[PDB]
Formats: C-alpha cells, sequence, structure tokens
C-alpha cells in the first residue's frame, strides 16, 4: 500500500486567514493527488483532484499544489463554514488510500459561556430516576470546566460531559453535563447546583435550584 | 506414449512449490509420478483430483534437470527451471492526467519481493468496446506505463488487462490474464 | 441532481453477516465506478473495493475476507455484504461512493453513510425526557429548552424540532455511554422567552434500529 501521511492532526487559524496543509506519500505518486473536506455530521466533499485542479463548484479560495511526494493544500482566507477535516487522497494506483486528515479548529474571541440547570422531569422521578442537566452554551475557547454540588457537597463519578462541534455560525461550542442519581438519592436531599469555570469568566458562574418550587 | 504438459509455479506459499501437471491427449479415462533430481526427497506421490496433480512441499531442489515418467507409461526430461509460471498481477489501474494529457497504468506482482523468479517481464493489452478481439500490446520491464492522449481514440472506453514472464535465468510460461480494468477518454 | 442513498442503521451479531445497499439515482448508472469506503472511530478513511455496474469488480486486500461487492442495474443498486463481522467492522460508518467519469480513481459523490453496530447487546428502544425552560433560570430575554434522550442501543438517533421547522439554535450533544451500556444524549434549543407562552415546541425523537418515533412537547413547568 501507498501510505499517506499528514503531518498536522490539528490546526487553528483566525477568519480571514490562510492555511496550509501538508501530505507525503510514502512513493511517488505524479501530480495525482485529491483533497476532500468533510465538515461536521457531513459527507466527505471533493474539492481538489490531480493536486491543483479545482473540482467544479469548489471555490477558488482552495488551491494545491506539489509532486511525487510531497502536496500541500491551501486555504487563502477562511471562513466559518470552512470547519472541517481535510483528507488528501491518492488516486494513483491501487488500493485507494487516504490521509489521516487534519481538522481545522477557528479561532476567536473569548465567549463567555450561558449557564442554564434543567432538573429531571416528574416523569423520569417516578421511573425511578433522576437526571439533572446543566447547559453550558456558545463559548470559546473549548475548555470549560463544570462542578456539581448537591446541598454544598461536591460530586464525583456521577456525571458525564459532552461537547458539541465547533458552530459553523458563531465558531462556539456547547457542553452539557447530566448528573445521574437515584430517586431516593434525589429526594433525600435539596439544593442541587453546577458550578462553571471559564476563560470568559473573572469569576465562577453557579446555576442552582431547590427541589421542588 | 501418452502426452501431458507441465507446469510449476515457484516461490508461492512462503517458498513451498507446486509443480502441476495436465493431459495434452482429449480423452484419457483411466480406471501420475514424477522423480528426478530434489532435495531430501527422491521420488514423490503427486496427489489426484479430477484432471490435475501437485503437491505442496518445501524440500525443493531448483539446481538440475528431472525425469518425469508416468506410472512406467512415459517419461520427459525436463528443468524446473524451464517450466515457471508466474503468479497473475492484481491491482491494475489507470489514472487520467488533466495536465499532461496522458494515462498512466499501474499494477503490482508478488513476485517482486521473492528470491528466486525476481525479473519479470508484462504485457499489457488493452482494447477498444468495439473491437471484435483485437487487442494493442505493449511489453514492458517497469510497473508503470504512460499512454498518450493523442495516440488514444477520444470519448472511448478501453479495456486493459497485464500477463507476466520469467525474462531472465529462468524461463517457462506466461501467466494468467488479470482482472480487467476499464476507462475513459474525453471527447476532445 | 446525483443522489445515493444507502440503507439504515444495522445491528448485527458477532459473527453473524450484514447487507448495505446503494440506490443511485440522477444520472446514468450503468457509466460510473461505485466504491465503498470505511470511517473508522479514529475518523480515518479506508478505501474498501470498487465495482463497475456493467460487470464487476473488487479491490483492497484487507477486505478480501471481509467485504463482498455486488450490483443491481434493474434497481440501479450497489449492494456489499460483510462476512465474519467483528468487534472492529462495527465502529465504522460505510460509505458508497461514485469515481469519477475517465476513471474511478477520485470520488466525486458520496452517500450519507450507513452505521452498523455488531454486538452481542439487544436494541433498546430510547426514553424521551423534557428539559422544561424554568422562568426563574432564563439569560434575559432567551430561553434554553431541550430533550434528553436516555438509555438507547445502538447508535444513532435522528433529534429534530417541530418537523424540522426549527433550526436556529439548535444543540444536539453526542451520545455518552453509560455504565449500563446503553447511550444517552441531549437537544437543547434557545428561543424567545416571550414566546414560551404563545409558540409550541415539540422535539421529535427517531430511532430507527429499534424502529421508535417518539414526539416530546416541552412545556414551561407550572408552578
Ligand atoms: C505491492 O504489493 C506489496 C506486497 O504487499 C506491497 O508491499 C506494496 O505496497 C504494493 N505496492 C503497490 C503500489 O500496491
Amino acid at each position: 500500500d501507498i501510505v499517506m501521511t499528514q503531518s498536522h492532526k490539528f490546526m487553528s487559524t483566525l477568519v480571514g486567514d490562510r492555511v496550509s496543509i501538508t501530505c507525503k506519500a510514502s512513493q511517488d505518486v505524479s501530480t495525482t493527488v485529491a483533497w476532500y473536506q468533510q465538515k461536521p455530521g457531513q459527507s466527505p466533499k471533493l474539492l481538489i483532484y490531480s493536486a491543483s485542479y479545482r473540482y467544479t463548484g469548489v471555490p477558488d479560495r482552495f488551491t494545491g499544489s506539489g509532486s511525487g511526494t510531497d502536496f500541500t493544500f491551501t486555504i487563502s482566507s477562511v471562513q466559518a463554514e470552512d470547519l472541517a477535516v481535510y483528507y488528501c487522497q491518492q488516486h494513483y494506483s491501487i488500493p485507494r488510500t487516504f490521509g489521516g486528515g487534519t481538522k481545522l479548529e477557528i479561532k476567536r474571541t473569548v465567549a463567555a459561556p450561558s449557564v442554564f440547570i434543567f432538573p429531571p422531569s416528574d416523569e423520569q422521578l417516578k421511573s425511578g430516576t433522576a437526571s439533572v442537566v446543566c447547559l453550558l452554551n456558545n463559548f470559546y475557547p473549548r475548555e470549560a470546566k463544570v462542578q456539581w454540588k448537591v446541598d454544598n457537597a461536591l460530586q464525583s463519578g456521577n456525571s458525564q460531559e459532552s461537547v458539541t462541534e465547533q458552530d459553523s455560525k458563531d465558531s462556539t461550542y456547547s457542553l452539557s453535563s447530566t448528573l445521574t442519581l437515584s430517586k431516593a438519592d434525589y429526594e433525600k436531599h435539596k439544593v442541587y447546583a453546577c458550578e462553571v469555570t471559564h476563560q470568559g469568566l473573572s469569576s465562577p458562574v453557579t446555576k442552582s435550584f431547590n427541589r421542588g418550587e | 506414449d501418452y502426452s501431458f504438459s507441465c507446469y510449476s509455479q515457484l516461490e508461492v506459499n512462503g517458498s513451498q512449490h507446486s509443480l502441476t501437471c495436465a493431459f495434452e491427449d482429449p480423452d484419457v479415462n483411466t480406471t501420475f509420478e514424477i522423480c528426478g533430481a530434489l532435495v531430501e526427497v527422491k521420488c514423490l506421490n503427486f496427489r489426484k483430483l479430477q484432471e490435475i496433480y501437485f503437491i505442496e512441499t518445501k524440500k525443493f531442489l531448483l539446481i538440475g534437470k528431472s525425469n518425469i515418467c508416468v506410472k512406467s507409461l512415459t517419461c520427459k526430461k525436463i528443468d524446473l527451471t524451464t517450466i515457471v509460471k508466474p503468479e497473475a498481477p492484481f491491482d491494475l489501474s489507470v489514472v487520467y492526467r488533466e495536465g499532461a494529457n496522458d494515462f498512466v497504468v499501474t499494477f503490482n506482482t508478488s513476485h517482486l519481493q521473492k528470491k528466486y523468479v525476481k525479473v519479470l517481464m508484462h504485457d499489457v493489452a488493452y482494447r477498444q468496446e468495439k473491437d471484435e478481439n483485437k487487442w494493442t500490446h505493449v511489453n514492458l520491464s517497469s510497473t508503470k506505463l504512460t499512454l498518450l492522449q493523442r495516440k488514444l481514440q477520444p470519448a472511448a472506453m478501453y479495456e486493459i488487462k497485464v500477463r507476466s514472464i520469467p525474462d531472465h535465468y529462468f524461463k517457462g510460461f506466461w501467466s494468467e490474464w488479470s482482472p480487467s480494468y476499464y476507462f475513459r477518454t474525453p471527447e476532445i | 441532481e446525483v443522489q445515493l442513498q444507502q440503507s439504515g442503521p444495522e445491528l448485527v451479531k458477532p459473527g453473524a453477516s450484514v447487507k448495505m445497499s446503494c440506490k443511485a439515482s440522477g444520472y446514468t448508472f450503468s457509466d460510473y465506478y461505485m466504491h465503498w469506503v470505511k470511517q473508522s472511530h479514529g475518523k480515518s478513511l479506508e478505501w474498501i473495493g470498487y465495482i463497475y455496474p456493467d460487470n464487476g469488480g473488487n479491490g483492497y486486500n484487507q477486505k478480501f475476507k471481509g467485504k463482498a461487492t455486488l450490483t443491481v442495474d434493474k434497481s440501479s443498486s450497489t449492494v456489499y455484504m460483510e462476512l465474519r463481522s467483528l468487534t472492529s467492522e462495527d465502529s465504522a460508518l460505510y460509505y458508497c461512493a461514485r469515481g469519477t467519469y475517465y476513471d474511478g480513481s477520485y470520488f466525486d459523490y458520496w452517500g450519507q453513510g450507513t452505521t452498523l453496530t455488531v454486538s452481542s447487546a439487544s436494541t433498546k428502544g430510547p426514553s424521551v425526557f423534557p428539559l422544561a425552560p424554568s422562568s426563574k433560570s432564563t439569560s434575559g430575554g432567551t430561553a434554553a429548552l431541550g430533550c434528553l434522550v436516555k438509555d438507547y442501543f445502538p447508535e444513532p438517533v435522528t433529534v429534530s424540532w417541530n418537523s424540522g421547522a426549527l433550526t436556529s439554535g439548535v444543540h444536539t450533544f453526542p451520545a455518552v455511554l453509560q455504565s449500563s451500556g446503553l447511550y444517552s444524549l441531549s437537544s437543547v434549543v434557545t428561543v424567545p422567552s416571550s414566546s414560551l407562552g404563545t409558540q409550541t415546541y415539540i422535539c421529535n425523537v427517531n430511532h430507527k434500529p429499534s424502529n421508535t418515533k417518539v414526539d416530546k412537547k416541552v412545556e414551561p413547568k407550572s408552578c
């Protein structure tokens, strides 16, 4: 097999800036290398073929160069919707082999998260379980820490976090932290809070509720 | 004397060689043995299924001629290095380069990494859909070929395949045709 | 336009076999190669093989004993079979793609992909609970409300809001594998708070492996 290796697995860039992803082939593959773009939740989209030829309908800001073993895909002015994983593929011989891919993250100004808290529904409670949800909305950068407090007692090992992919519109992230308890343990206590710390918060932001009300 | 044809595939499963034989004569309803120069063995008994006889063993001598005598019915003094059948190439591919206006044809063969049979000559035959059994043939030594766009009919589909031969110390037979590949040409 | 519609997600036991479909439409089906591609957890792309609809083909050494590709011109459908399924062929999204005209080299059109999951576990439909917008817990003029899709297996699940009419401000989080071996996720949406009493919001959950098509109304929880 011909091995395609992309030097960098992640790349960060500002909007309107240039980006050049590199891809090296283990053998000579002439000028026959293609570049695909896979946006979050979508299928790969063919952007470039034959190293430098743009597929029909592809914007002009996407370009390619290289030959033999070294190839470079370039975005001259990155835009918000350009968030994706970019793959190189040698379309020279069989078997067809792709590169590892390069996720292009977009750098932007700090954005503090909007914190919301949702208590468990009476339906789930009657079912016998309680799931309290803490939502951090539209923040940047990706790193934000969330702690759970039940009657000021710090929780550990009973919550799970899930973070979205970078939004193509505001270049932000969102996080959901689910605290799972039994109906017994849930009705045993009163105050439920999530405390959020982030690069954009000069002090922790606590969202809480009293069981009932 | 009854007539037969044999061929030996070398460096197949690791180093275990396989010598197969079949009859030339059309009807041979019998209600086969090969001896000669070998290594660690003096004569071995073929396996019988339908009308093909082969053994897979590692103790084989590549040097020296061998007398193959059918059971004694018929004898033939043949060299193990003069009845070699290469393995058919694989992974055939054709790629059109828009810039150079040509087609690069590529294939692979497991014999490149083999110890004994490592030098081959390949025959690439390609034909158009319309032509009733007419083939353009090209002999080559490497594993890549380039077909010029100007030397090909525009807006036409081509089928293509490849064969191989020993073309050094070893002699033998041509391999089987590789699985075909199909490609089109731009419309001027 | 060109369309490559693939079969739905599949759950299979280890050792058993799978058969995925890829129906092409919008072009002369017989003139283009058809390739299959595998996307593993690590987001890597592995070619599988090609097939020419006029007759046939295959490729790639690694998938020789796993993959078996076939075609039917009558329905313009490329079918793709998996034999000795393992825990490695699972965490893979299988795409069908079309090779370009002159050659199958690179692929210019892609299907939506089929998620395969091979596990001895059984199917489990999801429980859809509401995440009601607390009138006290709303940032100014914006209120957050959502749906918790808990305890289901396997992936994936399709969550929409108002049958697709609500797209602005929606965030469906990636599923998390709980200790119980079941999946769970949340889908939230931000809306103008003043609309909580005038506009109705329904979340539509669809889990095809269990054939569960759930709809849940999310209301401001009253006192
Ligand atoms: C040819 O086959 C050998 C045997 O595995 C492999 O190592 C090599 O990468 C192949 N080359 C191409 C161009 O397919």
